RNA sequence: UAGGUAGUAGGUUUAUUAAGAGUUAAACCUAGCCAACGAUCCAUAAUCGAUAAUGAAAGUUAGAACGAUCACGUUGACUCUGAAAUAUAGUCAAUAUCUAUAAGAUACAGCAGUGAGGAAUAUUGGACAAUGAUCGAAAGAUUGAUCCAGUUACUUAUUAGGAUGAUAUAUAAAUAUAUAUAUAUAAAUUGAUUAAAAAUAAAAUCCAUAAAUAAUUAAAAUAAUGAUAUUAAUUACCAUAUAUUUUUAUAUGGAUAUAUUUUAAUAGUCCUGACUAAUAUUUGUGCCAGCAGUCGCGGUAACACAAAGAGGGCG
RNA sequence: UAUAUAAAUAAUAAAUGAAAAUGAAAGUAUUCCACCUGAAGAGUACGUUAGCAAUAAUGAAACUCAAAACAAUAGACG
RNA sequence: UAUAAUUAUUAUAUUACAGGCGUUACAUUGUUGUCUUUAGUUCGUGCUGCAAAGUUUUAGAUUAAGUUCAUAAACGAACA
C-alpha cells in the first residue's frame, strides 16, 4: 500500500484549527515555527538549542527521538522550554530522563537514523607540530609516528604536508584574524584526539579485501591435519595477510623500506636545442607492437561511456 | 545539471546536502524512512527518492547510472582475532553512493568549505579552487589519494559565516539596539539596587556558557575592592551615574551615508561600526561569526584531513567500510541504501 | 523454526530443492552481495536474517508455494559444516576464515 | 527440389603458363563420383574484427561509424602493354543524352549540387597552413586525397546562480558589555477550516560569474609559410626588483583625482485505477464524446473520457 | 505337506506428481527411437507419391483473438 | 399592559408550490402466502489437504426434531 504522505513531524505538535481566512498557513509551517521559536529583530532564533555552536568540544547534534521534538531551551540557563496554553514558554512539568544520560556513541552520531556514521577527532595543534618535527627534525619514519600515535600513514603524511602549508602561510603573515576565529570556533566543535586513549586510536591492521578472499572455499581434510593461514594463502594463491600488512606499511613516503627506482632502465634521448627553437623533443624507446595507436579501435565518443580527462593545466580534454 | 526546483520543500521532506534551516528542520522531523506496507518496488522507489535527494541531487539520473559502480569497497582488520570478542557487522552497502565522494564538489562540502554541494559547484566553476596548485573550474573533477585542494579563504568564510545585512537592515537594528540600551540604563539609574542584584543573580548562574563571566569579574576588580574584602561582589552606586544615555537614531537623515551614520553609533559592545557591516568590503558578517544552525551539520570526515587555518585539505583515500562504521556520511540507515543499491543494479527494472 | 546460516549471512552451499510445482534454485553469495532473489524469497530472507543470496524460481511461481518451499529448503535441504564433518569423520575448513585469522 | 553428374570420377600422353591439376585444347582407356548428418535445383544476402547493441553467461542482432577482405564504376564479350587488367584503357555489343554529324562525345557508385523515390539524411563553402600523393636536378606546380568551416539536438559530454528569505508600520527619559525586547494599527493571492495545501515557492537582501569593451595572446610550423581565425587561454591596469607548490603580498616607473569598467539569468514533455512513482479536492458529458501496452473505464459515484487544483518521472 | 527360489494378480511404505493417482512404475538412474511448443484457420488448400475407387501418406501460409486446457473443491440441477 | 404599545388571528394578493387511487411490487420500507412444526443455517480454537476447502454437522441406532446416545480431530458456541 503506497500513498503520498506529507512529511508531518512524528512528534506531536500543536495544529492550527479555526483560522482567519486571510492567514493561508499550513501545519508544516506552524510545526517549523514551533520548532524554531521566536525570531527576534536581529533575525536570530535564540530559543532553539541548535542556533549556537558548542564550545566544550562535545558536538551538539539533533536528538529528535530523545527530546520528543522539544528543541526550545533558554540561551543562558540551558533548561527546556515548551509552549503552554497561554502561548508563552516555560519549564516543562516533568524532566526528560532520556536526555539526562546519553551514550558517547550517540553523542558522536550526527544523524539519528544512521548509527554507522561517526565524526572523526580533530588533532590538537600540538600533536600536529610534534608529528611534523619528528618526521622532519628528528628524521624518523612515518611508520613509527603512526604506531605511537595510532594514526594512519596517509594521515601523518597529510599532517606534515598541511603543517608545511600552514608555516608558509604564516611566514607571509597572510592568515588574518578571521581565519583564526574560524579555526578557534571549529576547533571546539569536535572532540580532540587523545593518543593515550585506546578507543579513540584508529586501528592500523586494516587490509583491503582482495576479490579472491571474498569468495568462499572449503576443503575436506583429515581432522588431525592442521590448517593455518599460510596454507590458506597457498590454496587461494595470494600473499599471506600479515605479509600484505607488512608491504603496505612500507609504501609510505617516509616509511621504512621504500624505493621507487623501478623505471630507470629505459633509453631516453633528448634532442638538441638551438637558438630560436620554441620546443625540444624527447625520444623514448618503445618496442614495436607495444607502442602507437591501435587500428580499428573503439569509438566511444558518441556513447555514454566516453572518456573525459584533464591535462596539466586542468582543462577538460577528451582523452 | 538539474535546476534547483523546490529543494527544501516541507511537504516532501527530503534532506539535502545543505546547511539551510529548512533542510535542518526536514531532517529533524523526518523520523526515519517508512518501508512497511510497501511492495518491493515501492520500497526501492522510496529509497531511491531519499538517497538521490541527499546524494547527487544535481546529477541527472542517466549520468548517475553510468557513474554508479556495482563493486563496493571494504576493509578487513587482521587484529579482530587479537581482541577476541564479538565483532560488529560490516555495513557493506552504505558504500553505494561512495563513487560521488571522489568528486571535487563533494570533497569541498565534506571539508566544510561550502554550505552545499551546489555552492561548492559554483565555487569551483568561478575559479576559487586549486587542486595541487592547478586551478580547476570543472566540478566533476575526480580526486586521487594524496591530493591537495584549496579554496579562497574569503569564500569559505562567506559560506560558514553569517549573512551581511543590508544598509537599512543594519540601521534598523542599530536604532532598536539604542532603544533597548536606553531602557537598560534608565531602569538602572532609576532603581540601581534591583538592577544590580538581578545582574549579580544572572552572574551567579552561568554554567560555563558565555565569556561575560571574566569580563564582569575584571569590571568589578578594576575599581571595586582593590584591596578590601568581605567576610568581593559588592554593590556600588557610582556605575549608575557613570552610565550615559545613547542618542537616538533618526533613520531618515542618516540613510544614504554609511560613514556619516557610522560615527554616531557608540554602543558599549559596538563602537564606530554599524551592526554587521563593520567592514563592508568583506562579503560576510563582520566581525566573523558562525552561521546559524551549524552545529547539527558539522561533521569531520575520515577520508579527508582539513586545515581551516589555510583552507587546505588532503584526500587521504576513498571512503571505506570498517566493522561497525562506514565512512560515507548519510542520514539514511543501511536498509535504505540496500533498497537503493538493488534498484540501480538493474537500472530500476 | 530455526534456520542454519553460514556466518549469520548466507546459506551453506547451493540448494536445488523442489516444492510441489516450484523449482527453487538458490546459490550462496559473496559478502555484500545483497538479496538478488525473488521478492517472496527476499522477504523471507530479510525476516530470517539472511543478507546475501542469489537464486531463480522455475516452473510454478505461486507466491505461497514459493514461501513454503523456501522455508522448508532452509530447514532441511541444507546441512551445516559441523554435521557433515561429524558424520563424515573428516575436517572441513573455511579458507576465507582461516586466511584472515591470527 | 529426391535423385544428380556426362569433362562427369579416375588413369596415360601431348599443348600454353614459372608451375600441379579434365583449369583450357586433342587422342585412348577404365565406370565411376555426389546423395536423407540433405545431393542437384531454387530464393536471399557483400563477408568479418581486438567494431557497435544486449545478457550473469553460452549466445543473439547490426555490418551505420573505425579497421580488414571481396566485387563493381550504365550492361556484356574480346585485345595490346605488364609480373599482374577481360583495366573507370581500348575494341565490339547494348541503353540514354548532347553537338561538332563524325568508326563523334558523355554516362555525378570523386566533391558540391538538381529531379524523382521515401517517414528520412547536409554547402553548387575556405586552404594546400599541417600529413600524405604526383611531376620536376632544383626553384616550385597540382591535389573536392586531406585539414577546416556551414546545415542537422542524429549521438555523447559540460554549462545553463549560490547564501538568505514568510509582512509593513508607530510607540517607547529627554560609557562595569544589556539582551528571551515588549506593545498597539493595517493588510494578507488560489483551495480549505486542519494533519489541505499551493508555499522558500514569490518578492526583497548579500555575494559571484557569463556576455560586452581594454591589454597580453601562445600552439597546431617552422628557416618561412595559419584556411580554421574576430583562435583558445590569462589579466579587469602594463611591466621590472624581493619572499614563495601554485596562489599572494611587499613596491617601483608608465595616464587620473586617499580608486583603479560594467553586469544579469523565464524548460519542455508524459503520467496520477492495477501491473507502475504519483490522496487535496472540484467541474462538464452520461454506453455519447471518447481513452486503452494488458486487465479494462464511460448507461448519473467516471480515482480511467475532457478539464481546474495538487502531485509523480525524464530533462 | 511343511521349507526356499521365480512369475502373475490385488492392497500398500518410500518416492513421484497439478492433483486424481502410479507403485517392478507414472520411483532411483543409464541408452536408443518417435513426437510437442497458445486457440481458430487445419490435418484444411496446393504440390507430390500410391490405389480400380472410396481414399492413405506428406503438408503450409493469409485473416481474427487474449484466449484456450487439465485435476480437484463447494453448490445448483437431473 | 400604562387613548397608545405589543402579540395572535382573519381577509386580499403574488415567487412559491400544494395535490395525484396516474405508471413502475421487475426501484423500495413495512407486512404476508408456500416449502413450514419443516430441521435445518453458521461461528471461535484445534487438526487434515500446498490450496480452494474439510472436520465438527458422523460409523450404527433413537427421536416429532443436527433431539439423545456409540465410535470418531475434534472441544465448544449462536439462530432454529
Ligand atoms: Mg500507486
Ligand atoms: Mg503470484
Ligand atoms: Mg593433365
Ligand atoms: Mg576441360
Ligand atoms: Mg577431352
Ligand atoms: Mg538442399
Ligand atoms: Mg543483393
Ligand atoms: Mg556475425
Ligand atoms: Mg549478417
Ligand atoms: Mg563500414
Ligand atoms: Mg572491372
Ligand atoms: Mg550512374
Ligand atoms: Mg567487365
Ligand atoms: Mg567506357
Ligand atoms: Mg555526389
Ligand atoms: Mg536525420
Ligand atoms: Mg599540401
Ligand atoms: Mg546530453
Ligand atoms: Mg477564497
Ligand atoms: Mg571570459
Ligand atoms: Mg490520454
Ligand atoms: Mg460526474
Ligand atoms: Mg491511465
Ligand atoms: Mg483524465
Ligand atoms: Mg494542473
Ligand atoms: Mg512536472
Ligand atoms: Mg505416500
Ligand atoms: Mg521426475
Ligand atoms: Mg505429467
Ligand atoms: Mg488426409
Ligand atoms: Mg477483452
Ligand atoms: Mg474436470
Ligand atoms: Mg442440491
Ligand atoms: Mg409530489
Ligand atoms: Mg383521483
Ligand atoms: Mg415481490
Ligand atoms: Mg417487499
Ligand atoms: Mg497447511
Ligand atoms: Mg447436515
Amino acid at each position: 500500500f503506497s500513498r503520498r504522505r506529507i512529511a508531518y513531524p512524528f512528534y506531536p505538535f500543536k495544529k492550527l484549527g479555526r483560522q482567519h481566512p486571510k492567514k493561508h498557513d499550513t501545519n508544516l509551517k506552524t510545526a517549523m515555527r514551533q520548532f524554531l521559536g521566536p525570531k527576534n529583530y536581529k533575525g536570530e532564533y535564540v530559543m532553539n538549542k541548535y542556533f549556537t555552536v558548542p564550545t566544550n568540544h562535545v558536538p551538539n547534534y539533533i536528538k529528535p527521538d530523545l527530546e520528543r521534538g522539544q528543541s526550545l531551551e533558554h540561551p543562558v540557563t540551558k533548561k527546556p522550554l515548551q509552549l503552554r496554553y497561554d502561548g508563552t514558554l516555560g519549564p516543562p512539568p516533568v524532566e526528560n530522563k532520556r536526555l539526562q544520560n546519553i551514550f558517547k556513541d550517540r553523542l558522536l552520531q550526527p544523524f539519528p537514523s544512521n548509527p554507522h556514521c561517526k565524526t572523526n577527532y580533530v588533532l590538537s595543534p600540538q600533536l600536529k607540530q610534534s608529528i611534523f618535527e619528528e618526521i622532519t627534525v628528528e628524521g624518523l619514519s612515518a611508520q613509527q609516528v603512526s604506531q605511537k600515535y595510532g594514526l594512519k600513514i596517509p594521515r601523518v603524511e597529510a599532517i606534515v604536508k598541511l603543517v608545511s602549508v600552514e608555516n608558509s602561510w604564516n611566514r607571509r603573515n597572510r592568515v588574518s584574524s578571521d581565519l583564526k576565529t574560524m579555526d578557534e570556533t571549529l576547533y571546539r566543535m569536535f572532540p580532540v584526539f587523545d593518543s593515550d586513549a585506546s578507543f579513540k586510536r584508529e586501528n592500523l591492521s586494516e587490509i583491503p579485501v582482495p576479490q579472491k578472499t571474498l569468495a568462499s572455499r572449503f576443503l575436506t581434510i583429515a581432522e588431525s591435519e592442521p590448517f593455518g593461514p599460510v596454507d590458506a594463502a597457498h590454496v587461494l594463491e595470494l600473499e599471506p595477510a600479515v605479509e600484505t600488512l607488512r608491504n603496505l606499511s612500507t609504501v609510505g613516503e617516509h616509511s621504512s623500506g621504500h624505493q621507487q627506482s623501478t623505471n630507470k632502465n629505459t633509453k631516453v634521448i633528448y634532442g638538441e636545442l638551438v637558438e630560436g627553437e620554441r620546443s625540444q623533443y624527447k625520444f623514448t624507446n618503445a618496442k614495436v607492437g607495444k607502442v602507437g595507436y591501435r587500428y580499428g579501435s573503439g569509438n566511444r565518443d558518441n556513447k555514454k561511456d566516453r572518456r573525459i580527462g584533464f591535462n596539466k593545466l586542468g582543462q577538460m580534454v577528451y582523452i | 545539471p538539474r535546476k534547483a526546483n523546490l529543494l527544501k520543500s516541507l511537504a516532501r521532506g527530503r534532506v539535502r546536502t545543505s546547511f539551510n534551516k529548512y533542510n535542518l528542520f526536514n531532517l529533524y522531523k523526518k523520523g526515519g524512512v517508512d518501508l512497511k506496507s510497501k511492495s518491493l518496488y515501492q520500497q526501492k522507489w522510496t529509497a531511491k527518492q531519499e538517497t538521490r535527494a541527499y546524494h547527487g541531487e544535481h546529477l541527472t539520473e542517466k549520468r548517475w547510472q553510468t557513474v554508479f559502480k556495482p563493486k563496493l569497497d571494504s576493509v578487513a582488520q587482521l587484529d579482530a582475532s587479537l581482541r577476541g570478542g564479538e565483532i560488529k557487522e560490516t555495513p557493506f552497502l552504505l558504500q553505494t553512493f561512495a563513487v560521488l565522494e571522489k568528486r571535487l564538489d563533494f570533497a569541498l562540502f565534506r571539508a566544510m568549505f561550502a554550505s552545499s554541494v551546489r555552492q561548492a559547484r559554483q565555487f569551483i566553476l568561478h575559479g576559487n579552487v586549486r587542486v595541487n596548485g592547478v586551478k580547476i573550474k570543472h566540478p566533476s573533477y575526480t580526486l586521487k589519494p594524496g591530493d591537495m585542494f584549496s579554496v579562497k579563504p574569503d569564500k569559505v568564510l562567506e559560506a560558514l559565516g553569517a549573512k551581511k545585512p543590508s544598509f537599512q537592515e543594519a540601521l534598523k537594528i542599530d536604532k532598536t539596539q539604542i532603544v533597548l540600551w536606553n531602557k537598560y540604563v534608565k531602569e538602572a539609574k532609576t532603581e540601581p539596587k534591583e538592577v544590580w542584584e538581578k545582574k549579580l543573580e544572572n552572574f551567579e548562574k552561568m554554567s560555563d556558557s558565555n565569556p561575560k563571566k571574566l569580563q564582569f569579574q575584571e569590571f568589578l576588580r578594576q575599581y571595586n575592592k582593590n584591596l578590601e574584602s568581605q567576610q568581593s561582589l559588592t554593590f556600588d552606586p557610582k556605575w549608575a551615574k557613570n552610565l550615559k544615555y545613547h542618542d537616538p537614531i533618526k533613520l531618515s537623515e542618516l540613510e544614504g551615508d554609511e560613514p556619516k551614520a557610522r560615527k554616531l553609533i557608540n554602543l558599549p559592545w559596538q563602537k564606530n561600526y554599524v551592526y554587521g557591516r563593520q567592514d563592508p568590503k568583506k562579503p560576510f558578517f563582520t566581525p566573523w561569526k558562525p552561521r546559524p544552525f551549524l552545529s547539527p551539520f558539522a561533521i569531520l570526515p575520515h577520508h579527508l584531513e582539513i586545515s581551516f587555518k589555510t583552507c587546505h585539505a588532503v584526500y587521504l583515500r576513498d571512503p571505506v567500510a570498517r566493522p561497525g562504521q562506514s565512512e560515507v556520511i548519510s542520514p539514511f540507515d543501511v536498509p535504505v541504501h540496500e533498497r537503493a543499491y538493488m534498484y540501480y543494479l538493474r537500472n530500476g527494472k | 523454526k530455526e534456520i542454519p546460516r553460514y556466518e549469520n549471512r548466507t546459506i551453506y552451499g547451493d540448494i536445488d530443492f523442489r516444492y510441489h510445482g516450484v523449482k527453487l534454485h538458490l546459490r550462496s553469495a559473496k559478502p555484500g552481495f545483497g538479496l538478488r532473489v525473488n521478492h517472496v524469497i527476499f522477504e523471507i530472507c530479510e525476516c530470517a536474517g539472511i543478507k546475501d543470496l542469489s537464486g531463480k524460481v522455475y516452473k510454478s511461481r505461486n507466491d505461497m508455494n514459493i514461501a513454503k518451499g523456501t522455508i522448508e529448503a532452509f530447514t532441511k535441504a541444507q546441512k551445516t559444516l559441523d554435521e557433515v564433518a561429524l558424520g563424515r569423520g573428516k575436517k572441513l575448513v573455511d579458507v576465507r576464515k582461516v586466511y584472515y585469522s591470527s
